[PDB]
């Protein structure tokens, strides 16, 4: 009758109306994964009565090309190619209503070099979807071809150790305390002492940016005086992570340029600045010969719970892609959430050249890292030299062990705090290399007591925090034990 | 002062027995040892002098101690260090480095300060030993 | 014996060692809140055997000046002033183990104009704390003095309507579909048609940035042709939210400058770019006379669940502070999580000059907005013209109703899709103003059927999606009903 | 006597001196190509008395990690990874003196998004090698992972056609003649004429840049008058 | 563009080689010629009387910037005036360019401090 | 105190930047340059690690008389807001007007973290 009615599409797929996402091209159990696809593992909890395959077809649909009703404009594109395919749904062990959904996304859906674009598709909307009561992004397989569009770490573990000239132990550090309140002059005092006593780094606290009690330039200048004084006093390369986190990209750069101008080997940024500020400052770090320390502020808002959000192991991949040099990835035995085998999996993600399926560590996909550099994991948060046997066991060699309260809380001063940590560290590693069964509850603490007879600062420390543990029921647990 | 470069300089100076055990560790991990001398203790002195080639093909720890000993008999007063090199893909770097010998007396360093713009300071770390005498007679 | 031992601090508070955070100055039930304090409401779930007041003293401690053990450097600062005080702990209704913690933070702890600095203190670490099994940030009282350091919206609701010359109804829009796949030329086709048929805006999808199937310049130029063609064809101001989301701040600006150069009234950004890129582009928007549409990509990763993360109402405050002009804040009756009274509270946060305690809407604090402009809420996601009575009821006047699938899914074409939505909208509002009881299940749908007799596109639409609802058990629920 | 002498390398691969490229790791006929490798095909004409497989191995060595003599510095790298691999040497039809040689280069050998670096390795030195009397690069397999680092066409066939608003025939063109001698004003005349009469484009000759007879700005301004004139005469997008 | 542009691919000609050219004085005066040139180069080097000396660093590819700086120091210290990057050493996963440059400069200046010669790479 | 006072903000900035370049710990400005220049160069001083000394030139044209003008205490507030590090505030016993109780008022305005009603001051 009219032209609109006569030209209406009458086919099954493209008549107007809602059809389930599993009929729309977003489900295919027989689908063969290509080397170039981007893969996601989602932990899906369907709403009651929602079909588990339809939940995964929806997530796949709404994270790629689909909307809620049928659109004819699909036919102006190569729609078969651009659709994501959910291609496998497994039950979670011990859940009759939570499922693992593997979904493949085509390489060409993603802007080159862009974490922001990747995460817009992958996390953009599908977590607000009413059809799903809960959704956790658990792992991703970033294909080799997408990885080569990214820089990866600015500096990386190899070059970092080369710049420090420090090989064979873990690296050492500490957060300056109190968190806030300190003047720039006093910040430089703490840094000098911490470094003079033996620490490789100190850091500004994540919330130390620029404030009424201390504006950032004063910190930077007084800290460089502290740093060089410590380096001249010891003959070692020293540094402190100068926090350049700011409100605007213009202010970040200003702080980063100033840090470079005064010779800081390293800067730090907080994750709250967000992905696009992070990619920019990571390019800026490669181009300005700077170590880039990423503090993971705000991470546990989406990462803590088992049922919903993003697993931290995914953040590790995305942050290593973007190009940060350090990232905090847990202690196990400190004051912050850290289940042992999950943390090991995180450390493997940050430090290996490829990954092999390893379900106890949460490594769900095999993944080449395309010779992107290795990100140094940082273990900070309520740890003391008393636990050195544990840290060396769980964390390995390439890691920054940080001791804020466990340096500055030392009664005999900050130098003594630092010296205790380093003797602990060094004596323990020496013993690992000699072939001693150091992780033994008997043996390890005795290695630290033996070392403590020629080091009074370490005997003080062992006796002060002997009693201290943080044994609480971990919430970010594995689905497959041991 | 004590030069605290190297990764065991916060412990006491290592006996030959202790050195062999770290050399043994290194070698069982598949790594390649070398021995290096300097008498410029500057933190930024990256390239110490090579005591021959690295010992790539070598299987016995005793061969490396024999070379360390020959470096000690032949090198002038200063620092010697052993390094372990890992040529594996994604490492291709040094992975252990410790001081095996140090001078009886290291005078250390002073901090030289040049005024930059505003309040900025152009720092230079200066070695007492290196400014007083040339290579081979600084300690 | 040595100087270190003789000068050790021997006082209760400053002897070395761990003491509970409630003894450290971080708890005070009698504390009087100042007009200048920053306040946070946390929903805390203590680990079993952890004292609920100690959990709140810890969060307060670790979000301000404290660490795990005692530090003498506290005494180099005015430590009594800089400590946060947890000052009230209430049980949650129906939980014998979940609590509401009110904590006051001093104004001087925060960098002026800096969302990043605020969130570093407030969300930085405390959500990873082992002592706590769960933690949700529920509300914040941003004091008038901190608010005046921020721009607030670049444009704001008042000026936005002034630039559009459009007053008395809600504003209209649509997301272009499919999500990905479309060429720049075809994008301009969809935009032209959508605008010509009646929509005020269309938008790029959140994951449309720059890709192999369409690079961003082609989109921008073809869309401006579409926009002006639509404006010339109708005599109305028209636009499309050009997505300038990119990997680096340098690329964002490049896209934003190009959008301005070609006369786009509006741009969009995705929340995944993160806070510091957002504050910069919000300054850039004020300075370049641009509407700034914030799509909330990734929000539901931390915002969906009741037990842990950040409530979206807090994100609204932070995003209105930073200075975005639009923010998606839910539909109620669409495909994405939206409990009615929570959404109303969000809309109130974005649109009012001050806030009054209103516990059913989740408004836990009274709060002046310091004459920061009003942020326009956007309702997108699985809504159709069939539900116009509901949208007008739940969402009010100042809002962008967006109809992606509900425009482009229309069988008679995109123009007809658009025209149906606008007649629906306009006929419904006309009837609200006449005093009709439009939200009635009988009355509302009949207003749309009456309007549909002179509009065949709207009768087509009502009959196509009559059946469609998204009634599922909402997870982001209120603690106080009705 | 000396540390130099006691620490000399004594293995078959890393003792000092000259060994054939084919024994240095650059020939491996059983090598399985990865999808990430860069591949090259060369039509190698080895000098009389030179082994085809040795010449293919030499080309692989000298376009990757080798020199004419052994170097201990190979052992400061993961040297097995970086070595290119002649993995196939085949005879060429209707010739017994010319061979096809397929070589494989690890993705990590090449700087991302740099034609100059690719062509430094692949073509740099090996064409001027005495051991080979001729050499031709016949084809390459640029792997997906390398291509995603490059931009590819600025515009493309699709978007070009969209910008011109021409689809269904081949596009049309003409080089302005004589090659040299024309002033800018006459250049624009010819451009106007040929666009008005039906051409989509005309073009500057390759050797028309900027010379005493015509400086480049006079050509560009006069051409834009010609282009736009033709466009207004026809209702078509035009250019030169 | 004129001299090699098209003519080598012409059908009427089975082969074509440009053997020599006479660039006239007048065209030559529009060009800079060498930036430094043989004479000034030797003056900046303070080396006259013998051919100058160099070595390409090896292996061609795979060396880290650190080890590059090692090879450069050793070779220069042993008597070479120069070392060089290989033609295909630009900036690659195994070694990014800034690392090479900084490490080679240390090596170069160490060599010149040890010899009292201007050195380079 | 190197005086950077000049006719144009473009000249004040040359002179500020010169002073920074040569190592000065402090610059001075005159109140006659006026409020917009002052606030600008006070932002500059923060950015460039410079002490900013404010000479109060012209202040007494409106500050001297009890009946009419602006009491200098208001100027102290305004100038403390703008961000000068020094400001001239009086001697009591020297050659320029200065009742003791008014001076102590000004000094408290400049130096205290909070003020309390104090009518005599
Ligand atoms: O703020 C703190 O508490 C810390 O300074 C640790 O101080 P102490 O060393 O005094 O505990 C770190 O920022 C957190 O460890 C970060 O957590 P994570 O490393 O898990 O991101
Ligand atoms: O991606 C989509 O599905 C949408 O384009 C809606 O399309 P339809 O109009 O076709 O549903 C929006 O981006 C979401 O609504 C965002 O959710 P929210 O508004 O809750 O942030
Ligand atoms: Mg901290
Ligand atoms: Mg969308
Ligand atoms: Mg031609
Ligand atoms: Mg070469």
């Amino acid at each position: 009758q009219s032209v609109s009615e006569r030209t209406r599409i009458k086919s099954d797929r493209y008549e107007s109306g809602v059809i389930p996402y599993a009929k729309m091209g977003y489900w295919d159990a027989s689908y063969t994964v290509k080397d170039t696809d981007v893969l996601a593992l989602f932990r899906i909890t369907p709403q009651p009565g929602v079909d588990p395959v339809e939940a995964a077809a929806a997530v796949a649909g709404e994270s790629s090309t689909a909307t809620w009703t049928v659109v004819w404009t699909d036919l102006l594109t190569a729609c078969e190619r651009y659709r994501a395919k959910a291609y496998r749904v497994d039950p979670v062990p011990n859940s009759a209503d939570v499922f693992f959904a593997f979904i493949a996304y085509e390489c060409d859906l993603f802007e080159e070099a862009s974490l922001a674009n990747l995460t817009a598709s992958i996390i953009g909307n599908v977590f607000g979807f009413k059809a799903v009561s809960a959704l956790r992004l658990e792992d991703m397989r970033i294909p080799h071809s997408y990885l080569x569009t990214f820089q990866g770490p600015a500096t990386g573990i190899i070059v970092e150790r080369e710049r420090l000239n420090k090989y064979g132990t873990p690296l050492l550090g500490a957060t300056v305390k109190p968190k806030l309140g300190l003047s720039g002059k006093n910040y430089g005092r703490v840094v000098y002492e911490g470094l003079k006593g033996g620490l490789d780094f100190l850091k500004d606290d994540e919330n130390i940016n620029s404030q009424p009690f201390m504006r950032w330039r004063e910190r930077f200048l007084n800290c460089m005086e502290g740093i060089n004084r410590a380096s001249a006093a010891t003959g070692e390369v020293k540094g402190s992570y100068l926090n350049i986190t700011a409100a605007t990209m213009e202010e970040v750069y200003k702080r980063a340029e100033y840090a470079k101008a005064v010779g800081s080997i390293v800067v730090m940024i907080d994750l709250v600045m967000g992905y696009t500020a992070i990619q920019s400052i990571a390019y800026w770090a490669r181009e300005n010969d700077m170590l880039l320390h990423l503090h993971r502020a705000g991470n546990s808002t989406y990462a803590r719970q088992k049922n919903h959000g993003i697993n931290f192991r995914v953040i590790c991949k995305w942050m290593r892609m973007s190009g940060v040099d350090h990232i905090h990835a847990g202690t196990v035995v400190g004051k912050l959430e850290g289940d042992p085998l999950m943390i090991k999996g995180f450390y493997d993600i940050l430090r290996l050249t490829e990954l092999e399926v390893n379900l106890p560590f949460g490594i769900f996909f095999e993944m080449d890292w395309a010779s992107l550099r290795r990100c140094m994991p940082v273990a900070s948060g309520g740890i003391h030299c008393g636990q050195m046997h544990q840290l060396i066991h769980y964390l390995g060699d390439d890691v920054v062990l940080q001791f804020g309260g466990g340096t500055i809380g030392h009664p005999d001063g900050i130098q003594a705090g630092a010296t205790a940590n380093r003797v602990a560290l060094e004596s323990m590693v020496l013993a690992r290399n000699e072939g001693v069964d150091y992780f033994d509850q008997q043996v390890g603490p005795q290695i630290l007591r033996d070392a403590a007879k020629t080091c009074g600062p370490l005997q003080t420390a062992l006796d002060l925090w002997k009693d201290i543990s943080f044994d609480y029921t971990s919430t970010d647990t594995a689905d497959f034990a041991e | 002062m004590r030069l605290t470069q190297g990764c065991f300089s916060f412990l006491p100076d290592l006996t030959d027995a202790q050195i062999e055990k770290q050399v043994a560790y290194a070698m069982a991990k598949g790594w390649a040892m070398n021995v290096e001398w300097t008498d410029d203790p500057h933190p930024r002195n990256n390239y110490w002098e090579l005591w021959g080639l690295p010992l790539f093909d070598i299987k016995d720890p005793a061969t490396v101690m024999f070379e360390l000993n020959e470096a000690r008999k032949s090198c002038a007063a200063g620092y010697i260090r052993i390094n372990a090199f890992d040529a594996s893909y994604g490492v291709e770097s040094c992975v252990m480095s410790f001081i095996t010998n140090r001078p009886t007396n290291e005078p250390g360093f002073y901090l030289d300060r040049t005024d930059g713009p505003g309040r900025q300071i152009v720092y230079s770390i200066k070695s007492y030993s290196v400014q007083a005498n040339p290579e081979g007679s600084r300690y």
